[PDB]
RNA sequence: ACGGAAGGGCACCACCAGGAGUGGAGCCUGCGGCUUAAUUUGACUCAACACGGGGAAACUCACCAGGUCCAGACACAAUAAGGAUUGACAGAUUGAGAGCUCUUUCUUGAUUUUGUGGGUGGUGGUGCAUGGCCGUUCUUAGUUGGUGGAGUGAUUUGUCUGCUUAAUUGCGAUAACGAACGAGACCUUAACCUACUAAAUAGUGGUGCUAGCAUUUGCUGGUUAUCCACUUCUUAGAGGGACUAUCGGUUUCAAGCCGAUGGAAGUUUGAGGCAAUAACAGGUCUGUGAUGCCCUUAGACGUUCUGGGCCGCACGCGCGCUACACUGACGGAGCCAGCGAGUCUAACCUUGGCCGAGAGGUCUUGGUAAUCUUGUGAAACUCCGUCGUGCUGGGGAUAGAGCAUUGUAAUUAUUGCUCUUCAACGAGGAAUUCCUAGUAAGCGCAAGUCAUCAGCUUGCGUUGAUUACGUCCCUGCCCUUUGUACACACC
C-alpha cells in the first residue's frame, strides 16, 4: 500500500512491543484505538506482513486478530535494527 | 466406499479406536531472554540521536 | 476494633434458579445462622425476554414462526451487618452465573 | 457502566457467544471444546476446555499469553482485569464437539469415509456412551450429493430428555471439490448423570420383595 | 381418548403380580405405595400408573384377569 | 415405487348443521402485464402472490445516468537517488470547495510505479455442483433388533380379521414370546391451594396526623415510613392436586366409551415446545469472512460519491382496510384490560407546569425500571341527548388552500392537524376461504420494523354468540388387496 514511513514504523514498533494486534473490519476509521494511525493503514500493513509469513491472521465477528510468528519476530528484529534478545511479549510479567 | 469392502472398513476402523485408547492411556502417565521494548527505548533513550537548526528571512 | 451497622441491600440476578436459589438461601441462612436483622429473599416478577422470528433463512414455505425466550430472575435480600461480615459475605458466596450487586444507603 | 439488567443479561450472552466463536476458530487443532467465563471480584476468569492444553500454553507460557492479549485488547479489558486458564477435559468421548472436529481432522487428513466415521462411533462407544450418531452430508469424489448415517446403540429423539442427555454438533469441512457436513450425536449414560435425573422419564423400576417364612403361631418377646 | 399406554399397564401388571398383600381398591393409598414400593420418575405417570393398578385390583375381586 | 383396479378408514387446510365473510365497490398492498434511462431480483397448485422478516425519500441497493478511489497481498523483473513515487493553492474544467482532468511549479523520498506471474474483492452465474437452514409429505403413525416358527435364498413371521384410540393407542385373535426408536412419558404456559417460606420496588386491616359530609357511634378521602400487625388479594420458591375418581349404564362385561355426583380442573384437562426412518434435483450461493467451479478484476460485475429508479399505469390476479347505516352516525357523559418497551459513555420511555383550536411547542421532572411513564382512565361497550330514512347527519375516495413534526434532503406530494371539496358503494354473479367454547366474530392495545411512516405481522387482553359433538357425499391423504415388462421407479 502507499503509506509514510512514520505510520509504517508505529505499527511495526507496536507489533514488536506487543506481539499481538486487533482491528475491527472498518476502513475510514481515521484513527483506531491504540496505534496512532489510519485504521486502513493497520490492516493492509499486517495483511502484507502476513502473506510473507511473519504474522498469523484470524477473523471472526468482524475483527481481525493478529498473531506474530517467530520468523516474523526475526523480521521485526531487522526492520527496527534492534539486537537479538530484544523483546516481544514473550516474557511472563512480574510474577503475574 | 462399496459394501464389497465394508468388512475391511470395520477392522481398520476398529484399530483406529485401538490406537485412540493407546494414545489416551499413554496420556494417563506419559513423560531469561531479558531487555523488553518499553525498557530498551527508555534504556537507549540517552541522546546523540537528532539535530535541529533553520528558519531565515 | 472496627464494625458498625451499615444497612445493606443485596440484589441477586441470574437466569438459573437452581444456582440462584442456591446462592439466595445460602446467603440468608449463613448470615442468619450468626444472627442479624433482615428481609428475606424478595422475588421480583420473573420477567421474560422474547425474540420472535421466521424459521426460514429466506422467504419460501408456509409462514412458520418460532419465538425464542430468555428467563431473567432477580432477587434482593435486605441486610444489616457490620463492615467485616459484609465483605466476608460478598467476596466469597460467588457463583458462575449469578450477578451479585451489593449496594449501600438509606437513599 | 450503567446498563439495565435487561440489556445486560443479553449482552453477557453475546460476550459468551463471540468468545466461544473466536476460540473455536483460533484453537481447532487443539480440540477446543467450549469455554466458561467466571465473573469475580477483581478478575474475569476464562476457562479453555480443550483436550490438549500443552498447545494452548506454548513455550514457557506464551500462546495463552497471545490469546489473553487478543481477548484483552478487543473487549477493552485493562491488563489484569481479564485472565485465561486452559483445562484438559475428562474424556472427549462424550463431547459431541470433540468428535466433530475429530472427523474433520480425520477426513481432511486423507482417509476413508467409512473408516473415519465408523472408528469415531466405536471410540465414542468404548468411551462409555449410551449411544452415538454421525452423519456425513455433502459431496465426495463424485458430483451428486449423498448422505450417510453412522449410529451404534441407544439414542432418544423427543421431549425434554433431549436437552438433558444428547449432545449435538455440526461442523463444516471444506475440501477441494465442495464442503461436507459432519454432524455428531453423543448420548451419555443417564445412570451416571451427577447433576440431574439419573434416568429417562420412561424409567419405572419395581423393587423385588423377599422370601417370607410365614405361619409360626403367636408368641411374644420381652425386654 | 384416554387409552393408557403399555408402560402404564405393564408396570401395573407386575405390581399386582407380587404385591397383592398390600394394595387395595383405594387409589390414594395404592399411590403412596408406588413411592415406597417402586421407582417411577414423574408425579404424573405415577398416578397414571397407580390409577390403573387400582382398576385391575378392583375387577380381580370379581374374577381373574389375564396376564 | 406406481395404476385412469377393489376393500376398508382418517380431517372444518373435507363435507354435514351453521356463523363471519372474501368474490361486487373505494382505497391499501403484493404478483402479472404494459411502460421505462432504469422501472434491481427471488418465488407461481395445496407447498408463489401483507412472502425473502421486503413498511425502498439518502443509506439500504442489487437497477439506471454520470463522477472518484485500489483497500491490485506476496514473488521476479523494469525503472530510479541526477529522483522509483506522493500531494496541491488559484484558474480552467465539474452536479460538486474532486488537483478527475489541463494550464502553472512547488512539494514529496523508495512507502510506489510499469511488466508478467500470483492473489484479491464481487447483492456477478450456477440452490441442477454443495454445506447449513428450512418448507413439504406429516392436522401423519410409522421404524427396528434379540430368542423362536417358514423359506436354498432375497425374505418373512413378530408388525394381525376384529374392536377400541388423537396414536403399531390398546384389548383381543395368535408360531410367536417378549422389547427399543418414534406416539406416550417429558418440558413450558394458563388454571386450583385462608396449607409452607416472605416482602417501603407487592397489597390488607389497625393506629397516629388530617379534609368533607353528618352528627349518636358513622360515611368518603388525604398522609412512600409516624408507628403496630397480618399475607386473603399481588409476586415466585418449595410442596400438594387428577388418576378420566365415585357410582351407574353400554360393550366380546376386554380395552374402552357414555351419563350423572363430586371436583380448581375430567375434549391428549386447555394451548404450545420437542419429535424416529425416508423422500424432494422444494426453497435459500441476495444472511453469513459457509463453500466448489464459471465468470469478471482498473474505461471493474471492486468501492464510494451526485441524481433518478424499485411507487412508474389502457388493464388481469391475491392478502387486506373502510363501508353501504336507525343492533346506527353524531354529541356530551359514565369508565374498564392484558402481553409488552424503554437513556452510557447518552438523548430512550415521559408524568407535571405553562402557550396554542389542533397538530405541536416550551420549562422542568421520574425511571437502566414490580420503584418512573402506567391504574398504560385503550377500544368496542354502558347512559342522556340531537338527527329520522331521504346516497341523509350513512360513506369518506378524489381534490384545493394553510399551519406543524421527522430528517442533510419531503417535489413524484414520509406522517400529523384545519377549512373546504363529498365520489363509488342500497349486502355484492359463477365461484371460494376460516372456524366447534372464553372458540367465531366484533374491539382496541403492546412488541417487531422504526430518524420519520402500519391499512402488515407476532402476541395480548376486552365484549362474547349461532350451530355441530355426525358422516364418507365432494375433496384430500393414509391402510390393505391386486397388476406391473417400472427399480434413474410413471417426470
Ligand atoms: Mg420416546
Ligand atoms: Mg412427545
Ligand atoms: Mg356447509
Ligand atoms: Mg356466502
Ligand atoms: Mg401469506
Ligand atoms: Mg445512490
Ligand atoms: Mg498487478
Ligand atoms: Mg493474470
Ligand atoms: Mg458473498
Ligand atoms: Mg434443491
Ligand atoms: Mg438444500
Ligand atoms: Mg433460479
Ligand atoms: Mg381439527
Ligand atoms: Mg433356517
Ligand atoms: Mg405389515
Ligand atoms: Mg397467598
Ligand atoms: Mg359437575
Ligand atoms: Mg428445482
Ligand atoms: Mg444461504
Ligand atoms: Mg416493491
Ligand atoms: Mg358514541
Ligand atoms: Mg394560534
Ligand atoms: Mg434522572
Ligand atoms: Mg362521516
Ligand atoms: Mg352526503
Ligand atoms: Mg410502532
Ligand atoms: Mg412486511
Ligand atoms: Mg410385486
Amino acid at each position: 500500500m502507499l503509506m509514510p514511513k512514520e505510520d509504517r514504523n508505529k505499527i511495526h514498533q507496536y507489533l514488536f512491543q506487543e506481539g499481538v494486534v486487533v482491528a475491527k473490519k472498518d476502513f475510514n476509521q481515521a484513527k483506531h484505538e491504540e496505534i496512532d494511525t489510519k485504521n486502513l493503514y493497520v490492516i493492509k500493513a499486517l495483511q502484507s506482513l502476513t502473506s510473507k509469513g511473519y504474522v498469523k491472521t484470524q477473523f471472526s465477528w468482524q475483527y481481525y486478530y493478529y498473531t506474530l510468528t517467530e520468523e516474523g519476530v526475526e523480521y521485526l528484529r531487522e526492520y527496527l535494527n534492534l539486537p537479538e534478545h530484544i523483546v516481544p511479549a514473550t516474557y511472563i510479567q512480574e510474577r503475574n | 466406499g462399496d459394501d464389497k469392502k465394508e468388512l475391511s472398513a470395520e477392522k481398520e476402523a476398529q484399530a483406529d479406536a485401538a490406537a485412540e485408547i493407546a494414545e489416551d492411556a499413554a496420556e494417563a502417565e506419559d513423560a531469561l531472554q531479558d531487555y523488553l521494548n518499553q525498557q530498551a527505548n527508555n534504556q537507549f533513550n540517552k541522546v546523540p540521536e537528532a539535530k535541529k537548526v533553520e528558519l531565515d528571512a | 476494633q472496627q464494625q458498625q451497622i451499615i444497612k445493606i441491600r443485596i440484589t441477586l440476578t441470574s437466569t438459573k434458579v437452581k444456582q440462584l436459589e442456591n446462592v439466595s438461601s445460602n446467603i440468608v441462612k449463613n448470615a442468619e445462622q450468626h444472627n442479624l436483622v433482615k428481609k428475606g429473599p424478595v422475588r421480583l416478577p420473573t420477567k421474560v425476554l422474547k425474540i420472535s422470528t421466521r424459521k426460514t433463512p429466506n422467504g419460501e414455505g408456509s409462514k412458520t414462526w418460532e419465538t425464542y425466550e430468555m428467563r431473567i430472575h432477580k432477587r434482593y435480600i435486605d441486610l444489616e451487618a457490620p463492615v467485616q461480615i459484609v465483605k466476608r459475605i460478598t467476596q466469597i458466596t460467588i457463583e458462575p452465573g449469578v450477578d451479585v450487586e451489593v449496594v449501600v444507603a438509606s437513599n | 457502566a450503567l446498563i439495565s439488567k435487561k440489556r445486560k443479561l443479553v449482552a453477557d450472552g453475546v460476550f459468551y457467544a463471540e468468545l466461544n466463536e473466536f476460540f473455536t476458530r483460533e484453537l481447532a487443532e487443539e480440540g477446543y471444546s467450549g469455554v466458561e467465563v467466571r465473573v469475580t471480584p477483581t478478575k474475569t476468569e476464562v476457562i479453555i476446555r480443550a483436550t490438549r492444553t500443552q498447545d494452548v500454553l506454548g513455550e514457557n507460557g506464551r500462546r495463552i499469553n497471545e490469546l489473553t492479549l487478543l481477548v484483552q485488547k478487543r473487549f477493552k479489558y485493562a491488563p489484569g482485569t481479564i485472565v485465561l486458564y486452559a483445562e484438559r477435559v475428562q474424556d472427549r468421548g462424550l463431547s459431541a464437539v470433540a468428535q466433530a472436529e475429530s472427523m474433520k481432522f480425520k477426513l481432511l487428513n486423507g482417509l476413508a469415509i467409512r473408516r473415519a466415521a465408523y472408528g469415531v462411533v466405536r471410540y465414542v462407544m468404548e468411551s462409555g456412551a449410551k449411544g452415538c450418531e454421525v452423519v456425513v452430508s455433502g459431496k465426495l469424489r463424485a458430483a451428486r450429493a449423498k448422505a450417510m448415517k453412522f449410529a451404534d446403540g441407544f439414542l432418544i429423539h423427543s421431549g425434554q430428555p433431549v436437552n438433558d442427555f444428547i449432545d449435538t454438533a455440526t461442523r463444516h469441512v471444506l475440501m477441494r471439490q465442495g464442503v461436507l457436513g459432519i454432524k455428531v450425536k453423543i448420548m451419555r449414560d443417564p445412570a451416571k448423570s451427577r447433576t440431574g435425573p439419573k434416568a429417562l422419564p420412561d424409567a419405572v423400576t419395581i423393587i423385588e420383595p423377599k422370601e417370607e417364612e410365614p405361619i409360626l403361631a403367636p408368641s411374644v418377646k420381652d425386654y | 381418548g384416554r387409552v393408557r399406554t403399555k408402560t402404564v399397564k405393564r408396570a401395573s401388571k407386575a405390581l399386582i403380580e407380587r404385591y397383592y398383600p398390600k394394595l387395595t381398591l383405594d387409589f390414594q393409598t395404592n399411590k403412596r405405595l408406588c413411592d415406597e414400593i417402586a421407582t417411577i420418575q414423574s408425579k404424573r405417570l405415577r398416578n397414571k400408573i397407580a390409577g390403573y393398578t387400582t382398576h385391575l385390583m378392583k375387577r380381580i375381586q370379581k374374577g381373574p384377569v389375564r396376564g
